[PDB]
RNA sequence: AUAUCA
């Protein structure tokens, strides 16, 4: 989604349709502000989420002693130095796929041999 | 070769030192001492001074005279134990005479009192010793007890047994042991899913209470209305003294954070995270009605209370509730809206984080989130209600004696028997409360010390009671802190915990030296936080009070750790760094159960990651063992060993054996048990000895590693009923 | 080290003790969102009054009003540094910092009526 | 099972499918609300092909677009046709439904109604996920086959 | 336990007691057996009154 | 003057806002007003803009330690300084052109 | 009232 606020109010924006020119706007319900929409998408639900998997990957991730290490060669820098964890999306369903974070290039690679990622 | 790695037998030389110093009841004594040396004074100074003002009728002489009288409480004194015989004479009293003549082993409580007088005519206030207040029972072997600085031969002449360990009181001649009471730690943010049939799907709770001073047990609930699949999922919060749950938005507005997005900035810290933000749109719609700070306070003020009809009245209320009853930890002061707003926002962040299935529901049974109220705090709780009982009986007197000008006689004013018999009652009977009119009061807090066998006495001074999710089960967090076998069979099974040998309980220190230290070490104060400017900022807490943020925690954490390992920051203080969650929580807090572990450092010029303690320290200790200059404190200040509570345990990585779990591989005995490996290169700490996970009773079980789990649980119950010499006296 | 470079250093008059407003130098802070422009023909006038104490700021009628509230303190403190024509600096401690703290407005003939409608809701 | 078809595993599956409860929620990846003002031409270039057909061989400019999971649509055996049919038969002539073919890469259902419409569609998507029953009998979840 | 790395689903991590009683238990094996052992003592304790009232 | 009025920021006078450590301010108080309370001097170094604060020798007996300053942004905010005199007149003295923090040394 | 016993 990614929504905007009113400059002047800082209050949130409500969508208004410009019936005449068939176009979407964003009105402020505290002042007389109006701005045209960036995207046609107003609301996104998302039931089968993937946002949470690689959360809290601070560059300090290597400083956690609790995290386990592996000798897996990186897809980028080919470094056999990396820390690993499972999908941080705390759901029942969730697969046991592993996320490896490079102790040099910091690139996040997975063990998923069914699908190919970029997060 | 004084810097050679330590063997497995050497861990006993450290354990020897731990016990040479601490003894078996350090928890019981260290608690009481803290209460006598510090806690006692602060209880006399919280409410302390009381005033009575007599303003005239302003008719004519003898009217038109306005006065104000003061009564102040200064330093508090406490004698060695004494006794007031029938024939007036007061003299010292030793533990043996107490037990035989059924007396109480108590000492005198004395407080400096001052009585000022002031006066005005028809605005300008112009001015016109040490009193006994009660007898406080002493815990044996404490600082105040005669037996504390007593040598072996000394005790024998005193007809006491040197093997006796102290840790009890003597009330009317019977020994009494305060049992540690287990409660959930306060000022703690916890998110819980509210069950299938409920309007509210998840709740963020905070049991806010003061470290000392009245202790407002006001628990704030931040409720997520609507269930997983219901439209209009709003967030409302139940505020103390307010009947209804106010939509979060109005609270922020009443706080001063007026526009949406300024409000949203306090809740969601990532401008990217659309998922959490969509979840806030309903709240914004809910709070759309109220647009300024005033109208927000009226809306809060409307919803009583009772209602308290009058416009000026309701808006004035909401001010007071937000100041005095809403989030009372942090501050109860005035201009701290910014601090309490960011906290509420941190709570909503956690509420939504769990509902978005990114975090797990809080484990209500994590030992790190539990506190143990020992002899110290128990007496502190009782003394508070007992001193406010005395304070308000003196006031009742100051009225009675200003009416008839009967000369404010001190002895008539202060009733000694109030605090004396008020404590004697609790300790005797065991109903921890005021007084002969007790219920609900908690019975069994104080009980008669088991003297069947010596082990029976020891295990009674390490007993824990838990009153009222799955409490009886042995939790992982109980490792090294509580005995896995020593628990009763039936009704109390798993609700009566027994402390492991090396377990100690945090006495409670001062947070300010750490808050002062933090700010000076790169900690940006919350009052000036701008979430989107510093978005990766590690949020720093000291006793569930969010103080600010820090940009390079890596270096700060190392400084704080070096501060502790030096002694500059007390060793009983807990500090944890959850990298993934971007948080640094600090605990100066009383009641936390801790255990000592060996420190391991990657730091070794020659080779790998190795245990700080070397064969040279070990001989340095056994030199002092032969002398009966290198104590347990010596290992602690030399940062070789450290104290780790359950919350801190979460972030460490421990090796069981040092030698067996340190150098890697460059035939094997079949009779020995199958063991794992030292695969970890990450090891932060090492286990002094794994047998230390056991309590007093289980520690007499030979080969408990060769018995079926409950057979061990049985022995740690029977040995308490086994005959033998209990004391040499 | 040696200074091959030049530094311009100005004498700082640690706060003069005796000043007419030695006692009060305060900070009035506005959030950028408020978009207050001091150079406004309209904002030529301005009145600052204690509300009986938050400060109340108001322009001529028809213009926005702001409320000023005091921020919490800390160990460090702020000083205002001003420079004289001669380079010397004079520093003055900030007495208080206020976050302002104004109006909107469009809050008349409403609020109480909207809540009532909301109640006609439950 | 019925006397005859007692050893027939395929008959067991048929009943399993006919009884085990299935909701539009269990098949949906995500639902989206878009402003697509021309009913005949789409702002989403993906969907461009779905229109080109479900038109050849008046309504709201607000679009409810939901993506279904192929893997999920299979375990609880279902077709885009049959899923769409349920929605169509639920909202009758007050909702205009189109759907991407079972063959087509992404699985999509485009819906439109027949001033003020934003909240209206958010109600329609809740009805859709929570109240629309595809297969099965109510109260009957997790149906296992057993020998 | 704090002696293990995170996301360890190994038998040794989730409570598999590899050894015989004759051989002896490792501290980890000992504590896990203790957790499992405590569970039975809890039901023995509870069942006792629940079972009693059913009888009545 | 005009009662309840605010004074003159229109002149666009600029001032700097500096955060100082409590200990330093404590030292500054020591300086005598009669002296004019000259606490020390501010150094502006080039080759990059570096600003530091050094205490006067009189203030302490040792080698004066420079306190580095971290320059900071105005932030999305407008900061103005207003003064209230004993007379209680209120004046809008200046706008904060630059913000800085004096680090402890 | 706590502790305990099978
Ligand atoms: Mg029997
Ligand atoms: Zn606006
Ligand atoms: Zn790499």
């Amino acid at each position: 989604t990614t929504f905007r606020f009113c400059r002047d109010c800082n209050n949130m924006l409500y969508p208004r349709e410009d019936k005449e020119n068939n176009r979407l706007l964003f009105e402020c319900r505290t002042c007389s502000y109006v701005e045209e929409a960036g995207s046609p998408l107003v609301y996104r639900h998302e039931l089968i989420t993937n946002i949470g998997e690689t959360a809290g990957v601070v560059q300090d991730i290597g400083s956690d002693p609790t995290l386990p290490r592996s000798d897996r060669e990186c897809p980028k820098c080919h470094s056999r130095e990396n820390v690993f964890f499972q999908s941080q999306q705390r759901r029942k369903d969730t697969s046991m796929v592993l996320f490896f974070v490079c102790l040099s290039c910091s690139h996040i690679f997975t063990s998923d041999q069914k699908n190919k990622r970029t997060q | 070769d004084e810097s050679a790695p330590i063997t497995a037998e050497d861990s006993w030389a450290v354990i020897s030192a731990f016990f040479r110093e601490k003894g078996l009841v350090s928890q019981q004594l260290d608690s009481f001492n803290q209460f006598v040396d510090y806690t006692l004074q602060d209880i006399i100074c919280e409410d302390s001074t009381l005033i009575l003002e007599q303003l005239a009728q302003h008719t004519t002489e003898s009217d038109n005279i306005s006065r104000k009288y003061e009564i102040s409480f200064g330093k508090i004194y406490v004698t060695k134990p004494m006794v007031n015989e029938s024939d007036g004479v007061t003299h010292a009293l030793y533990p043996q005479e107490a037990r035989l003549r059924n007396l109480t082993y108590s000492s005198g409580l004395f407080v400096d009192v001052k009585k000022r007088t002031y006066e005005a005519i028809d605005e300008l206030k112009y001015e016109l010793g040490k009193v006994f207040i009660g007898r406080l029972p002493i815990m044996l072997r404490s600082k105040n007890c005669y037996l504390s600085e007593a040598t072996e031969s000394d005790l024998y002449k005193l007809k006491e047994c040197p093997f006796d360990m102290g840790g009890y009181f003597i009330i009317n001649g019977s020994e009494k042991v305060l049992i540690a009471q287990e409660r959930s730690a306060g000022n703690i943010v916890q998110v819980f899913k509210k069950a299938a049939p409920s309007p509210i799907s998840h709740v963020a709770e905070i049991r806010s209470a003061l470290e000392k001073g009245s202790r407002f047990i006001s628990t704030l609930q931040v409720k997520l209305y609507g269930r997983e699949g219901s439209s209009a999922r709003t967030i409302k919060a139940t505020l103390p003294y307010i009947k209804q749950d106010i939509p979060i938005v109005i609270i922020f507005r009443a706080l001063g954070i007026i526009p949406d997005g300024e409000i949203l900035e306090h809740i969601c810290y990532d401008v990217n995270d659309w998922q959490m933000l969509e979840m806030l749109k309903p709240c914004v719609e809910d709070g759309f009605v109220i647009q300024d700070r005033e109208t927000a306070l009226d809306f809060i003020g409307r919803r009583g209370t009772a209602l308290g009809i009058k416009k000026e009245k309701r808006i004035q209320y909401a001010k007071d509730i937000l100041q005095k009853e809403f989030l009372p930890h942090i501050t109860q002061l005035e201009g701290f809206e910014s601090r309490k707003a960011f906290f509420l926002g941190y709570m909503i962040n956690r509420l939504l984080l769990c509902a978005l299935d990114r975090k797990d529901q809080d484990d209500r049974d994590h030992f790190g989130k539990k506190r143990l109220d020992l002899a110290g705090p128990l007496l502190a709780q009782l003394f508070k209600t007992l001193f406010k009982k005395l304070t308000k009986d003196i006031f009742r007197y100051m009225q009675r004696t200003v009416e008839e000008a009967h000369d404010f006689n001190m002895k008539l004013a202060i009733n000694a028997k109030t605090i004396t018999s008020g404590l004697k009652y609790a300790l005797a009977t065991g109903n921890w409360g005021e007084q002969k009119k007790a219920m609900s009061s908690r019975a069994g807090v104080s009980q008669v010390l088991n003297r069947y066998t010596y082990s029976s006495t020891l295990s009674h001074l390490r007993r824990t009671n838990t009153p009222i999710a799955k409490p009886r089960q042995l939790h992982n967090t109980h490792w090294g802190l509580v005995c896995p076998a020593e628990t009763p069979e039936g009704q109390a099974c798993g609700l009566v915990k027994n402390l492991s040998l090396m377990s100690c309980i945090s006495v409670g220190t001062d947070p300010m030296p750490i808050i002062t230290f933090l700010s000076e070490w790169g900690m940006e104060p919350l009052e000036d936080y701008v979430p989107h400017q510093s978005p990766d900022a590690t949020r720093v807490f000291v006793n569930g009070v969010w103080h600010g943020v820090h940009r390079n925690p890596a270096r700060l954490m190392e400084t704080l750790r070096t501060l502790r390992r030096k002694g500059d920051i007390n060793p009983e203080v807990s500090m944890i760094r959850d990298i993934r969650e971007k948080e640094l929580k600090i605990f100066t807090d009383a009641g936390r159960v801790y255990r000592p572990l060996f420190i391991v450092e990657d730091d070794e010029s020659l080779g790998h990651k190795e245990l700080k303690v070397r064969k040279g320290h070990i001989a340095k200790l056994m030199a002092t063992e032969y002398q009966d200059e290198y104590t347990w404190s010596s290992l602690l200040n030399e940062g070789l060993v450290e104290y780790i509570d359950a919350e801190e345990e979460e972030s460490i990585l421990i090796a069981m054996q040092p030698e067996d779990l340190e150098p890697a591989e460059a035939d094997v005995d079949p009779a020995k048990r199958i063991r794992v490996s030292h695969h970890a290169t990450t090891f932060t700490h090492c286990e002094i000895h794994p047998s230390m996970i056991l309590g007093v009773a289980a520690s007499i079980i030979p080969f408990p590693d060769h018995n079926q789990s409950p057979r061990n649980t049985y022995q740690s119950a029977m040995g308490k009923q086994a005959m033998g010499v209990f004391l040499t006296n | 080290d040696e200074d091959p470079n030049e530094y311009n250093e100005f004498p700082l008059r640690a706060i003069p003790k005796e000043d007419l407003e030695n006692m009060r130098t305060h900070l009035l802070k506005f959030q950028s969102k408020k978009k207050i422009n001091p150079v406004t023909d309209f904002h030529l006038p301005v009145r600052l009054h204690r509300k009986d104490y938050p400060w109340v700021m108001e322009d001529f009628d028809g213009y926005n009003t702001w409320v000023g509230s005091y921020e919490a303190g800390n160990s460090d403190s702020y000083v205002l540094l001003s420079v004289e024509d001669d380079g010397s600096f004079t520093m003055i401690p900030a007495d208080k910092v206020y976050k302002f703290t104004a109006r909107n407005k469009y809050a008349t003939l409403t609020i109480d009526e909207a809540e009532k409608r909301m109640d006609k809701k439950s | 099972l019925e006397p005859g078809h007692a050893a027939d595993q395929e008959q067991a599956k048929l009943i399993r499918s006919a009884i085990e409860h299935t909701t539009l929620k269990s098949v949906t990846i995500a639902s989206e609300i878009y402003y697509d003002p021309d009913p005949r031409s789409t702002v989403i270039p993906e969907d461009e092909e779905i229109i080109q057909l479900h038109f050849s061989l008046q309504q709201s400019p607000w679009l409810l677009r939901l993506e279904l999971d192929r893997a999920a649509m299979n375990d609880k055996d279902l077709t885009m046709g049959q899923v769409g049919e349920r929605i169509k038969q639920t909202f009758k002539n007050d909702l205009f439904v189109i759907w991407s073919e079972d063959n087509d890469e992404k699985l999509i259902i485009r819906c439109r109604v027949v001033a003020e419409e934003d909240h209206m569609l958010k109600k329609i998507e809740n009805t859709m996920l929570e109240n629309i029953t595809l297969r099965g009998v109510e109260n009957i979840e997790r149906v296992v086959m057993m020998k | 336990l704090p002696h293990f790395s995170k996301d360890d689903y190994s038998p040794e991590s989730k409570g598999f007691v590899e050894n015989s009683y004759l051989r002896g238990l490792t501290p980890q094996e000992f504590f896990f057996h203790a957790m499992g052992g405590r569970e039975g003592l809890i039901d023995t304790a509870v069942k006792t009154a629940e079972t009693g009232y059913i009888q009545r | 003057e005009e009662s309840l009025d605010l004074d003159l920021e229109r002149s666009n006078r600029q001032v700097w806002l500096v955060r100082l450590p409590m200990f330093l301010a404590e030292k500054w108080r020591d300086r005598n007003n009669l002296h004019g309370q000259e606490l020390g001097k501010i150094r502006i170094n080039k080759d990059g803009s570096k600003i530091t604060l050094l205490l006067n020798e009189n203030d302490n007996d040792s080698i004066p330690h420079e306190y580095d300053l971290e320059l900071t942004k105005k932030v999305v905010e407008n900061e103005y300084v207003f003064t209230e005199q004993n007379l209680k007149k209120t004046a809008i003295v200046g706008t904060v052109c630059h913000e800085c923090q004096v680090m402890p040394s």
